[PDB]
């Protein structure tokens, strides 16, 4: 994107906080400094496919999420004599 | 109008004197005095994020 | 005059049934938009181009600059979150198995190739490599700019690659919760059972359901190359975003009230008292003219963010899952979804199954054996004329009707269309020996 | 947390307070208090410098109705989104994934908010894998026997058949699993005995 003039470019990949662009993020961690980092993706899992092979759960984690979705919004009300002509 | 004057390698023509980008903005002109093709570039600009 | 299409009318009777008997597994491809160039705008070079007193009218116009440009900021965040929830669905990024052996299906034009450097699949190269002073560093000269998005190409790349490797390693447990390894073969055999069909049919005609997808997966790359408007609804979104920033950079050269649209010649050429008559009708032609792109802009991002909301339902309820919704993942009953990923969109291929070769039989409600009407578990009565047999309701399978596929409810009396058969108890033969 | 209900209400806040500033901005006149310029210009020219203030405003009022349309769109598409989760997630179990929270919809309780609505989905997450040996089918008897509604696992020494989601051995009756076939059709078919109750 362009020349980051106060960071430090840092190999090891953490999670993105502040988007700056092009996969680089920035943080300020270990005195601390304001870094520059590649984005991570995650991490690297890698599932043994095998022809005879399968994982069936054998305990269960009932968890609860919670999402916010807005619904409503205030109902502006403008009047055209006051706003454009005042008193 | 500002910019860089740099040289170029546009094969103008004789009755051409200036020069236009693709959309409406000046990108060469000739010399007066000393026929030479030349290169017209904005000088450098640019957005500031903190 | 247009015809809606050919005459099939159905011959609909009483007691006629139409029960396949071969499958013909499909491969449709659906592409979405999920982002657009990420614009911005400098609001003093473009409304006042090198112009020092055309700068000091605009700050004493009012402060519009600033909502301009906190619009445009607003959906360049926008572009950059439609990325994150639509390829980011997986906290571990997974990869491929270095065997390749899948149970007999031939996943190379999917799956990532590492011998080019851009390391992606054939069939999303064919993508990349249709999709298309020069134009875009003219448009930078006159503050025109284009964001570079967060996530580069091969990220979205690896993204997409995860999510391959989850469906066909992990299946469908891959998004809601840790992975789980089961073969293929074993794969499609529960994803099957979602459909109606039962898992007796993949596991018998197992070869040629793998050469079906090989050879559906080939005809990808050649209706994408063949076809010239193939990736046009994400042709459109780009030339929607050129042809937006090509009449914008055009009204720059249009006389708003004026006597020229050089900034520059309207001061040489007038005095001061007089050029303020007219340099205002430039600076609020051209301002209405800014104006009206971030308002065009905020629509075409409702477009889009509705198109990148259906990618990421697509993509988390026909890959990380089986839909049963119709017409949803495909058009046929569908199975299983690969994605893809292209410029400013991405392309699902997904495996329906479709079936042909139907035949005609004869049906009936129910059956009576001894009073009690039995009446069909878990299938469809036929007649191929003399015996009765049920079969699924998806595929011809004839089965013997026993005791053990049929529950009773009431007597004859009651069901229009009763029949008269025999049924096979279980114990009888058992108990005889 | 409750970002996107803070969002929503900050962003109607700094179009009222955009609207209000640009009150006080001279559109190309001689001042910006309308009752000012009607005690220092001429009924003349008071029509010619009050219209450019007029004009202004008006148009800064289309703009900001143009974004309350846009904004009260995307909050109605969002309205609709949350009003299909509520008759999905909470009027029953959807099987559609990812929709009602991240993993196995299990059911979900709606908490009211301020222009807004709180949904806490309860999911089914599974923890604590462990890795078996499968098979298609098994033979018995010359012909092939399919899993019913499980899969066939093995621990090393034995064959069962247990749930997809939870981990239950059990004996491999003939009750759960049905016959389809010879063993000479599917590839990768083990041997057992299919016990008869």
């Amino acid at each position: 994107a362009g020349c980051l003039i106060g960071a430090e470019y840092v190999n090891n990949s953490y999670e993105c906080d502040i988007p700056i662009g092009a996969g680089i993020c920035a943080s300020y961690q270990t005195s601390q400094s304001i870094i520059a980092y590649t984005m991570s993706l995650g991490a690297e899992n890698s599932v043994a496919y095998s022809n005879n092979s399968i994982a069936i759960p054998t305990n269960f984690t009932i968890s609860v999420t919670t999402e916010i979705l807005p619904v409503s919004m205030t109902k502006t009300s403008v009047d055209c004599t006051m706003y454009i002509c005042g008193d | 109008g500002t910019g860089v004057l740099t040289e170029s390698n546009k094969k103008f023509l004789p009755f051409q004197q200036f020069g236009r980008d693709i959309a409406d903005t000046t990108d060469a002109v000739r010399d007066p005095q000393t026929l030479e093709i030349l290169d017209i570039t904005p000088c450098s600009f640019g957005g500031v994020s903190v | 005059t247009m015809s809606l299409g050919a005459e099939n009318s159905v011959a609909y009777s009483n007691n006629s049934i139409a029960i396949p008997t071969n499958f013909t597994i499909s491969v449709t491809t659906e592409i979405l938009p999920v982002s657009m160039t990420k614009t911005s705008v400098d609001c003093t070079m473009y409304i006042c181009g090198d112009s020092t007193e055309c700068s000091n009218l605009l700050l004493q116009y009012g402060s519009f600059c600033t909502q301009l440009k906190r619009a445009l900021t607003g959906i360049a965040v926008e572009q950059d979150k439609n990325t994150q929830e639509v390829f980011a669905q997986v906290k571990q990024i997974y990869k491929t198995p270095p065997i390749k052996y899948f149970g007999g299906f031939n996943f190379s034009q999917i799956l990532p190739d590492p011998s080019k450097p851009s390391k992606r699949s054939p069939i999303e190269d064919l993508l990349f490599n249709k999709v298309t002073r020069d134009l875009i560093c003219a448009q930078k000269f006159k503050g025109l700019t284009v964001l570079p998005p967060l996530l580069t190409d091969e990220m979205i790349a690896q993204y997409t690659s995860a999510l391959l490797a989850g469906t066909i390693t992990s299946g469908w447990t891959f998004g809601a919760g840790p992975a789980l390894q089961i073969p293929f073969p074993m794969q499609m055999a529960y994803r099957f059972n979602g459909i109606g069909v039962t898992q007796n049919v993949l596991y018998e005609n197992q070869k040629l359901i793998a050469n079906q997808f090989n050879s559906a997966i080939g005809k990808i790359q050649d209706s994408l190359s063949s076809t010239p408007s193939a990736l046009g609804k994400l042709q459109d979104v780009v030339n929607h975003n050129a042809q937006a920033l090509n009449t914008l950079v055009k009204q720059l050269s249009s006389k708003f009230g004026a006597i020229s649209s050089v900034l520059n010649d309207i001061f040489s050429r007038l005095d001061p008292p007089e050029a303020e008559v007219q340099i205002d009708r430039l600076i609020t032609g051209r301002l209405q003219s800014l104006q009206t792109y971030v308002t065009q802009q905020l629509i075409r991002a409702a477009e889009i963010r509705a198109s990148a909301n259906l990618a990421a339902t697509k993509m988390s309820e026909c890959v990380l899952g089986q839909s049963k919704r119709v017409d949803f993942c495909g058009k046929g009953y569908h199975l299983m979804s690969f994605p893809q990923s292209a410029p400013h969109g991405v392309v699902f291929l997904h495996v329906t199954y479709v079936p042909a070769q139907e035949k005609n039989f004869t049906t009936a409600p129910a059956i009576c054996h001894d009073g009690k009407a039995h009446f069909p578990r878990e299938g469809v009565f036929v007649s191929n004329g003399t015996h009765w047999f049920v079969t699924q309701r998806n595929f011809y399978e004839p089965q013997i009707i026993t005791t053990d596929n049929t529950f009773v409810s009431g007597n004859c009396d009651v069901v229009i269309g009763i029949v008269n058969n025999t049924v096979y108890d279980p114990l009888q033969p058992e108990l005889d020996s």
